[PDB]
């Protein structure tokens, strides 16, 4: 399948090379897959979303995305226009408030209602999780990241925003889970990218439309927009029986474009999410 | 717009 003048991260994504506009990807989508975006909450009722969005956990007054992050995030994992494995399902766990903000005791809960919540949900591809949210370094959080990894879901945590290394903010220093980057348009890490050791992979980061809440769209940059790019290329490949929730991590960073992004730190990886999709 | 929020780890 081919969707023509797509954002330029999903056509990034079908590509060796930057700077083209059709994504191509296998027909399937990520159907069977599911997706549990642990951030702000997902407007289901957004069109874009066509009826394959739940919220099923918030830890706030209301389920409701009163943010736009959550959404936005969501519709790059799976909406019809935006979204990277456009069949999967979507699963809304609010442990953000609507200015974007959690106590870590909340993430942490989120993140072990997930591993207890998807032995419940029929999502025979596999699970994933994709968490667009950090902080200071935390050895709780990153415990329960990789809690969350090991009871069989594949874990994607933004690297962060902060141009340095990841290895000081929580969950992108846990090294079980998969740690991303932000890349833009020209193959330029994202100014603000954190970068290090832990990172696992780089994705679309910068300039990023996507789903927004009341039903509109718009772009906005972060590592937080690259993470659910590997969030939805994992449910992609795991519904293709490419890979699973265990090795989906580093079979992506296996088959990822080499060597083509530029800033790239002395002791990070040079690999740029890639889903090897030959027609 | 990005990331999210932190501190306390229950």
């Amino acid at each position: 399948a081919a969707q023509t003048n797509a954002p330029w991260g999903l056509a990034r994504i079908s590509s060796t090379s930057p700077g083209t506009s059709t994504y191509y990807y296998d027909e399937s989508a990520g159907q069977g897959s599911c997706v549990y975006v642990i951030d702000t909450g997902i407007e289901a009722s957004h069109p874009e979303f066509e009826g394959r969005a739940q919220m099923v956990k918030t830890y706030y007054y209301s389920s409701r995305d009163g943010n736009g992050h959550g959404t936005h995030c969501a519709g790059t994992v799976g909406s019809r226009t935006y979204g990277v494995a456009k069949k999967t399902q979507l699963f809304g766990v609010k442990v953000l408030d609507d200015n974007g903000s959690g106590q870590y005791s909340t993430i942490i809960a989120g993140m072990d209602f997930v591993a207890s919540d998807k032995n419940n949900r029929n999502c025979p591809k596999g699970v994933v999780a994709s968490l667009s949210l950090g902080g200071g370094y935390s050895s709780s959080v990153n415990s329960a990241a990789a809690r969350l990894q090991s009871s069989g879901v594949m874990v994607a945590v933004a690297a962060g925003n902060n141009n340095a290394d990841a290895r000081n903010y929580s969950p992108a220093s846990e090294p079980s889970v998969c740690t991303v980057g932000a890349s833009d348009r020209y193959d330029r890490r994202s100014s603000f990218s954190n970068y290090g050791s832990v990172l696992d992979i780089f994705g679309p980061g910068t300039s990023i439309l996507s789903t927004w809440i009341g039903g509109s769209t718009r772009s906005i940059s972060g590592t937080s927009m690259a993470t659910p790019h590997v969030a939805g290329l994992a449910a992609y490949l795991m519904t293709l029986g490419k890979t699973t929730a265990a090795s989906a991590c580093r079979y992506i960073a296996d088959t990822a474009n080499k060597g083509d992004l530029s800033n790239i730190p002395f002791g990070t990886v040079n690999l740029l999410a890639y889903n090897n999709y030959q027609a | 717009k990005g990331e999210a929020d932190a501190l306390s780890l229950d």
